[PDB]
DNA sequence: ATCAATATCCACCTGCAGATACTACCAAAAGTGTATTTGGAAACTGCTCCATCAAAAGGCATGTTCAGCTGATTCAGCTGAACATGCCTTTTGATGGAGCAGTTTCCAAATACACTTTTGGTAGTATCTGCAGGTGGATATTGAT
DNA sequence: ATCAATATCCACCTGCAGATACTACCAAAAGTGTATTTGGAAACTGCTCCATCAAAAGGCATGTTCAGCTGAATCAGCTGAACATGCCTTTTGATGGAGCAGTTTCCAAATACACTTTTGGTAGTATCTGCAGGTGGATATTGAT
């Protein structure tokens, strides 16, 4: 029986993930998610698959942005976990509201 | 029966940045000598982005530039992530960082 | 065509793992449960954005199809500049 | 079968320049290729605006010169700004 | 000496029609008169850049249209896009 | 001889818009209700803030129209306010606002 | 023998200046550093009154609005009192480091 | 009473901006701090401003000038032309 | 609670800075009639690539367990708010002169047009190679003790 | 420290994806050359409006005092990390047509040019007034007790 103190996986996934640059949101996922959204401003739309990618890139490095602005606002507060007040902190001196 | 960008000393293409130019209306008139001050400094910029995107390559021990390596050159690099600060490399991931605290002990 | 099945809910295709992960790349090493659903809402709105902007330019082009490039113009509005993609 | 331009070849030669045993993925490439039409947008834009503050209806190269200045942060716009004078002045002497 | 225009008296015209015992200080005056030459430039250049990305010569009311959809928010831009659809519409019948 | 804005109902000049659209390199060539429609536009927000300007010189008993007033009707209002998010307007000082932590204890 | 409590003036002044649009920074030695500032760029310079006048709406306005998100940011951290750590943040997150 | 330009920037003025910003206690430190702040912007603006200047050949900076800067710099300012 | 120090409120008055009004004016747009050039919807059809179906690769959901993080409590001490005014810097106003802006000139450089050549793209079919993803095998990191 | 479970780092290999290659070809380029148009530098100059400075205004540098804020120390409760476990969903590779995108004809529309009409900016002289800034006295707020 063997075990990892709580932080210890948690570190080795930000080296892992910090070190490579897949997409990190299965493919299909994302791509029902866009074109249900999309649906909902207009019907009967296509998608070239490139479009769908382009999406997905800007998504993601705009949420690994974030994420570094929250863990930010998170430390400023004296923690180590992000919560959804940091999100928000860092949304409004952002200017997205 | 010699082309512009000879005449500058360029690789650029003049005659083509000439023909951009005009199309995308600037202004009435695009002066002679702006196509090819134009295709210089696309050529600086672009070279120096390859020569630290090339060292990329090499301290990963790979001989073809991909875009991690763009993005490893010009995330390192002052002048030119601020020039590209709103700009967004697809397949280029983020620079390896982890705040202090986030670290083991004391 | 016949038939055209239904989309909803897809949002939660954007799971507690791959939310991690890109926290992870992000930096952070401890996640509040809250945070999952603030995310998404989050990727909802910044999605609705450059849709809407990238939908336009498909429609005023007179097309059925998003192109890769109304995208990357809507990126470009909105201060999100893409390379790699065509533009 | 329209006629898709690039810079790819372009920046291939500045590549070879530059690092001769060094190659260049066809992403890598593409993204090359939107970093050019990017900073070519911005340059010609600032200048189009120059030119309009001042009334005048010509862009030369001294206004793509200011357009440099505002858009690139210090040392980039030094030597930009050399390679762009040494390449008229070489162009002008050349005829 | 020379002539220097500004929107200032067609602001003051539609102050009138909407509040006609208001009146308007200098500095607020040329601050609307930024404000219309902002919001001119800002969809203009929208407008510009739609016909550029479709490869067309002209610049019609579509391509002012969406780009009022795309420069302004939700009910503005509503609102915006029927008092301009209106405009031509009467513009057209009138002889 | 008949004004193109009174054609078009309009007090704002759509030959002025018309001549700014050609002299601006925006494109080739201009159709004839683009300037129509640009000028209405302008009309109208111009109307929506003059409105709501008007209805704050009255809430402070005023009926000059001062840049304050202007401030205050921006941003007052969710639409006008994303419009205008990184505008400033020379002498509008900033909305009344205090977090209520700062509040001393009851 | 009578003394405001530490806080009271503070409110009172942050209720009167919010309701004003003064500019709140003496005019000559702003005008001063403005020209020393642009000495570094070129010599010999004259200014517009105005140009002078709209650089200073400029600042005062940026400055009160980085206090704004400041504040935000020191609130956040559950104190209320600005320190240059808040200012910081503040800029880090809207992109200025 | 020799003295550096950026000090006129006093403490009782850049506490009164504060408070235009809903600031009710500020650290000592805060005051030194927000003068780097306003060094920055200025140099960034007045540079561009007067990089306008040295385009129109000219030797006195416009509002005109400023104007552009920030609008450049996405400070857009009404009110004093453009 | 009361009591008093001081801030805040409202009303009324008043001089003038800054607003609206005005006519000449003339000059420069904007609009009106005639001849010219050009763009882009419609009609048509090749053919890319998007939507939509079945089989194989591995990440997701869920429950359990307890490490250690968060947020409450308390509390000493440090640090910023409040305070009085003579003192020194900024503001207000008075006056030469730098330079910006108005105007006219004329030519170097730009637009236009018409063969003439070069080249950058693609397409067809071939040919080469960097490295991703598999293996096994030697060394680092981590956490219990 | 010692032991060991597990992750991490090499190195070496091998299929094949995707990159470099090449030969045919060509349409759209870029180049060359000669004709005609003009934008803006250049040069004189008139008049703002900008720097400078004396006198008049008034905001701030000073140090003392202590309220109350920030941050360290401590602790319980419980959230969120780790991991084992069962399998659903996505991923990968191979077959039908909506719609994009490329050609061409043709008129509805925008450009051009020159003309004739008016509008909108300025200046001139004067014309007008909303309200900032000051008064007085009634009432609210804060803080001491
Ligand atoms: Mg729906």
């Amino acid at each position: 029986p063997h075990r990892y103190r709580p932080g210890t996986v948690a570190l080795r996934e930000i080296r892992r993930y910090q070190k490579s640059t897949e997409l990190l949101i299965r493919k299909l996922p994302f791509q029902r998610l866009v074109r249900e959204i999309a649906q909902d401003f207009k019907t009967d739309l296509r998608f070239q698959s490139s479009a769908v990618m382009a999406l997905q890139e800007a998504s993601e490095a705009y949420l690994v942005a974030l994420f570094e602005d929250t863990n930010l606002c998170a430390i400023h507060a004296k923690r180590v976990t992000i919560m959804p007040k940091d999100i928000q902190l860092a949304r409004r001196i952002r200017g997205e509201r | 029966a010699k082309t512009r960008s000879s005449r500058a000393g360029l690789q650029f293409p003049v005659g083509r940045v000439h023909r951009l130019l005009r199309k995308g209306n600037y202004a009435e008139r695009v002066g002679a000598g702006a196509p090819v001050y134009l295709a210089a400094v696309l050529e600086y910029l672009t070279a120096e982005i390859l020569e630290l995107a090339g060292n990329a390559a090499r301290d990963n021990k790979k001989t073809r530039i991909i875009p991690r390596h763009l993005q490893l050159a010009v995330r390192n690099d002052e002048e030119l992530n601020k020039l590209l600060g709103r700009v967004t490399i697809a397949q280029g991931g983020v620079l390896p960082n982890i705040q202090s605290v986030l670290l083991p002990k004391k | 065509k016949r038939h055209r099945k239904v989309l909803r809910d897809n949002i939660q295709g954007i799971t507690k793992p791959a939310i991690r992960r890109l926290a992870r790349r992000g930096g952070v090493k401890r996640i509040s449960g809250l945070i999952y659903e603030e995310t998404r809402g989050v990727l909802k709105v910044f999605l609705e954005n450059v849709i809407r902007d990238a939908v336009t330019y498909t429609e005023h082009a007179k097309r059925k199809t998003v192109t890769a490039m109304d995208v990357v113009y809507a990126l470009k509005r909105q201060g999100r500049t893409l390379y790699g993609f065509g533009g | 079968k329209t006629r898709k331009e690039s810079y790819a070849i372009y920046v291939y030669k500045v590549l070879k320049q530059v690092h001769p045993d060094t190659g260049i993925s066809s992403k890598a490439m593409s993204i090359m290729n939107s970093f050019v039409n990017d900073v070519f947008e911005r340059i010609a834009g600032e200048a189009s605006r120059l030119a309009h503050y001042n009334k005048r209806s010509t862009i030369t190269s001294r206004e793509i010169q200011t357009a440099v200045r505002l858009l690139l942060p210090g040392e980039l716009a030094k030597h930009a700004v050399s390679e762009g004078t040494k390449a008229v002045t070489k162009y002008t002497s050349a005829k």
